[PDB]
RNA sequence: GCUCGUGUCGUGAGAUGUUGGGUUAAGUCCCGCAACGAGCGCAACCCUUGUUCACUGUUGCCAGCACGUUAUGGUGGGGACUCAGUGGAGACCGCCGGGGUCAACUCGGAGGAAGGUGGGGAUGACGUCAAGUCAUCAUGCCCCUUAUGUCCAGGGCUUCACGCAUGCUACAAUGGCUGGUACAGAGAGUGGCGAGCCUGUGAGGGUGAGCGAAUCUCGGAAAGCCGGUCUCAGUUCGGAUUGGGGUCUGCAACUCGACCUCAUGAAGUCGGAGUCGCUAGUAAUCGCAGAUCAGCAACGCUGCGGUGAAUACGUUCCCGGGGC
């Protein structure tokens, strides 16, 4: 994402309702999980690389 | 399929009347996966049957099924540049299935209000020898007789 | 050939995500499933046969009481689990006079048929979205 | 009396930690209820595999939290000091309810 | 294009997670600091050669295992560089960092360092075929049961992109009990960057 | 399926292996063979489900024992049952018989929870399509630099003569309405899940325990069964649209939110040519939960269980693919 957008999201919003999430590794604004920050792609790649404890592929 | 004849699931018997025929009838009605609704309909129809005639409802259902059972039916054939209607004899299981399907469909098509004794009326009419199901059986047999000249294409 | 044995016993039954704790005991043949009677808990004859018929195919008949604790599943699954539980109870009570017929009737067997899981890209376990070429 | 809740992501380290706790308290007398396993928390995440325009192919992940419970029936303040001072693997946490 | 990451595929089965901590109300922020730590270490310690960064946490205390081929760069002179990197780590995170640096017994057998070296040679403009053959030969001299290297990109500074690969021995990617070490690096050239992937079949594990 | 090393054949590209006979879901094996070998794929190792044993017994369970306000495993207590979750056992054509030159395989049977791969998932070979993504990220080169940077308010991404596509609700009586009454699973929760009581027709509001949760809450499962009623009516079907009065979230619901209530009651009578999904706990249907999320246009998506079919003679034809 754009650096200005990332810093604006990081800073406290004017009105509480105006805040949003952003991928904390990636800056992506779509599909950001509250449990661990990050995003769709960041989750997939980091879970594959094994930096997320407890997270493994599910094949039930 | 290519591999071979797939196994057939065994047919259970009706707890009340003790005949696999009624179980097949309810499984053929059996719309939307509502077994209880379907067999409530079927039991109501059979009880209406035994009400209007003293004979056994399972026996009258059997007689209707024999009156609707087709003996031979024609299928499309792609020989040459024109399609043929080759008559083929019908096995007992296939003809019971056809009779049940026709009974249920024409019961659904009947003009009366409720499905239960639409099916009851259709069953009684078929057992007597009348109705849309018997008419369709006669029409299919008639068309098989008309196209009887292609009985030598059977394989 | 012998008319089996009456004898108390107990077993467990499972079918389609439903658990059936069955305790069969000598008695008149009445039923009590989760406190309520058979005609209350299985209100209709749709699937009372499936639970009664273990006795019918065994030597004993409706002169032998049973107590059932039933959990999970729907009505039909609970019926199947209870049937398997009664069959297993009769099995482990008389494994010689009722075992052959009881197993031949396909009743000392638990069907593993369970709801298949949904799959990504499909509307249901196997139903697929409507393919639309061009 | 005296609850010990163990939570981790690997049941091997959960079991090893529970065995270490029970063998420690026992080495300090204190008879203690066996490690009882609680249901495992099962979180599921579905993720579009591709970075763009490919939604029908997805990847599923789980974060399984394994939990075990220990009861220290015997008060045994010596075991209290032991259970507060011993060292456990980093992956598993400990919760002591006095 | 359609192959799974071997490490993610075997995660939990044969290989283990690089991070070992438990937290259920801070999970995201600990993940963020871990990302910061890993990015900082990778960006500032290319010269040492990083096999893996392993993070542990006990209570507001972080422990970093740095698996490096040549920890001489990390330790500097009498631990001066180690102290400075630790201090930068407290500056970055705000927590007590205990940093320890470990060797790799067979850098020619660890895939990540192999990709490191191949990408370094490609950046230094060595013929890619010669580099891949050297890495393969060194791996089998060490005693790996199977090597597979693939360099994709504008190989040799060309215009079209190629996907040139080498392999011999056995690399059963589909076998879960197979211990397969996977490494990847990017050679930063005057012509974009080359992706170098390395699979090394260490052996079979239970 | 795709290949390799060596050998061999050919001037050579190349071939042989990898053809042939049999078999298999499978380049799966067997037989013969200028081939002898190996590798990536197949299979297995992994997850889940079906049987069972040991271990443990709370927040789970209650067979035998003692009370409980009447009452609630509420209680002491119990390892029996269920379950929870760790570690084992179990299936291998292993046994029996036939076929199969034998041999792989194949048929039948017994035992068994399960029999010939038991069901499902993960796993996608060499490569193809200059397939998609410079907008997740990263980056070669080019371009912008008092603007193509960057901040803000308002607007737009929600337009509407139309066309296509994926769905939802329907067209009713296997149904609508109404009262009563059964049976789930998988999940989520501290700016959260919120019980109970009071208030309102209701959305909700006011108070407000409990629970970081096998404990407390979401919670009601719905279909179904049972009683009543409607009686084939463009309807007591359908619920679009439109008028009024509201609630909640939010700095703020005009453009452009969901919901409640009152009124309104559109098309729709089962859909042309054509076309789609599915071989069993499947299709069909019935509800439930989660992600994102202040709220929500979600009927979407990913899961979960409930009820639960019909049919497969067969390969001639249509589509895709495999060996020679
Ligand atoms: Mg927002
Ligand atoms: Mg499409
Ligand atoms: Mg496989
Ligand atoms: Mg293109
Ligand atoms: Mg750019
Ligand atoms: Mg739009
Ligand atoms: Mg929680
Ligand atoms: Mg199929
Ligand atoms: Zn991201």
């Amino acid at each position: 994402a754009k650096t200005a957008l990332k810093v604006k999201a990081a800073r406290k919003p004017k009105f509480g309702v105006r805040a949003y999430t952003r991928c904390q590794r990636c800056g992506r604004p779509h599909s950001v999980y509250r449990k661990f920050g990050l995003c769709r792609i960041c989750l997939r790649e980091m879970a594959h690389a094994g930096q997320l404890p407890g997270v493994t592929k599910s094949s039930w | 399929p290519r591999k071979g004849p797939a196994p057939k699931r065994p047919v259970m018997v009706d707890p009340v009347y003790g005949s696999p025929l009624v179980s097949q009838l309810v499984s053929k009605i059996l719309l939307d996966g509502k077994k209880t609704v379907a067999q409530n309909i079927v039991y109501t129809a059979l009880e209406g049957c035994r009400a209007k005639n003293n004979t056994d409802p399972v026996q009258t259902l059997k007689r209707a099924l024999d009156n609707i059972k087709p003996s031979l039916e024609v299928k499309s054939r792609r020989v040459g540049g024109a399609t043929y209607q080759v008559p083929v004899e019908v096995k007992p299981a296939r003809q019971t299935t056809l009779a049940m399907r026709w009974l249920v469909n024409f019961s659904r098509e009947r003009r009366e209000k409720t499905m239960a004794e639409r099916l009851m009326n259709e069953i009684l009419d078929a057992s007597n020898g009348l109705g849309a199901s018997v008419k369709r059986r006669e029409d299919t047999h008639k068309m098989a007789e008309a196209n009887r000249a292609f009985a030598h294409y059977r394989w | 050939k012998r008319p089996a044995m009456i004898a108390p016993g107990a077993a467990t039954g499972r079918r389609k995500e439903a658990i059936a704790r069955v305790r069969i005991t000598p008695g008149s043949g009445q039923w009590k499933i989760n406190g309520r009677t058979l005609e209350d808990y299985f209100p209709n004859k749709v699937h009372q046969q499936i639970v009664t018929e273990p006795f019918a195919t065994a030597g004993v008949e409706g002169a032998y009481d049973v107590i059932a604790r039933i959990g999970g599943g729907g009505v039909t699954g609970q019926a199947g689990a209870l049937r398997l539980g009664i069959a297993r109870a009769l099995n482990n009570v008389d494994p010689e006079a009722s075992r052959p017929a009881l197993k031949k009737a396909g009743m000392l067997t638990r069907d593993a048929r369970v709801k298949e899981r949904k799959k990504a890209g499909l509307k249901k376990a196997r139903k697929a979205p409507q393919y639309s070429k061009r | 009396k005296i609850r010990i809740r163990l939570r981790a992501y690997d049941h091997e380290v959960i079991d090893s930690s529970a065995r270490k706790i029970v063998d420690t308290v026992t080495r300090t007398g204190a008879k203690v209820a066996g490690p009882v396993p609680l249901p495992t928390e099962k979180n599921v995440f579905c993720v579009i595999r591709s970075p763009h325009k490919y939604k029908d192919s997805r990847e599923h992940f789980e974060m399984r939290t394994h939990k075990r419970l220990i009861d220290i029936l015997e008060p045994t303040p010596k075991t209290v000091d032991s259970l507060m001072r011993l060292d456990l693997p980093a992956g598993v946490d400990i919760e002591i309810k006095l | 294009g359609q192959k799974i990451n071997p490490h993610g595929f075997r995660l939990g089965v044969t290989t283990d997670h690089k991070t070992r901590w438990y937290a259920e109300k801070q999970y995201a922020e600990l993940v963020g600091e871990d990302v910061k730590i890993r990015e900082w270490l990778h960006k500032n310690l290319e010269r040492a050669g990083l096999s893996s960064i392993e993070i542990e946490r006990r209570s507001e205390r972080v422990t970093i295992f740095l698996y490096a081929a040549r920890p001489g760069i990390v330790i500097g002179r009498n631990g001066a560089e180690a102290e400075r990197v630790r201090g930068e780590l407290e500056k970055l995170t705000g927590k007590q960092i205990q940093l320890n640096i470990l060797e790799v017994k067979s850098p020619e057998t660890d895939a990540q360092l192999v990709a490191q070296g191949i990408a370094e040679q490609l950046a230094a403009r060595v013929a890619f075929r010669r580099a891949m053959r050297k890495a393969q030969q060194s791996a089998m001299n060490a005693g790996a049961l199977g090597i597979r290297i693939k360099c994709s990109g504008r190989l040799g500074g060309a215009e079209m992109s190629r996907s040139e690969g080498y392999r011999e021995g056995r690399v059963p990617l589909h076998t879960l009990r197979a211990d397969i070490d996977y490494g990847f690096f990017e050679a930063r050239t005057t012509f974009g960057r080359i992706g170098v992937k390395v699979w090394i079949y260490k052996g079979d594990v239970t």
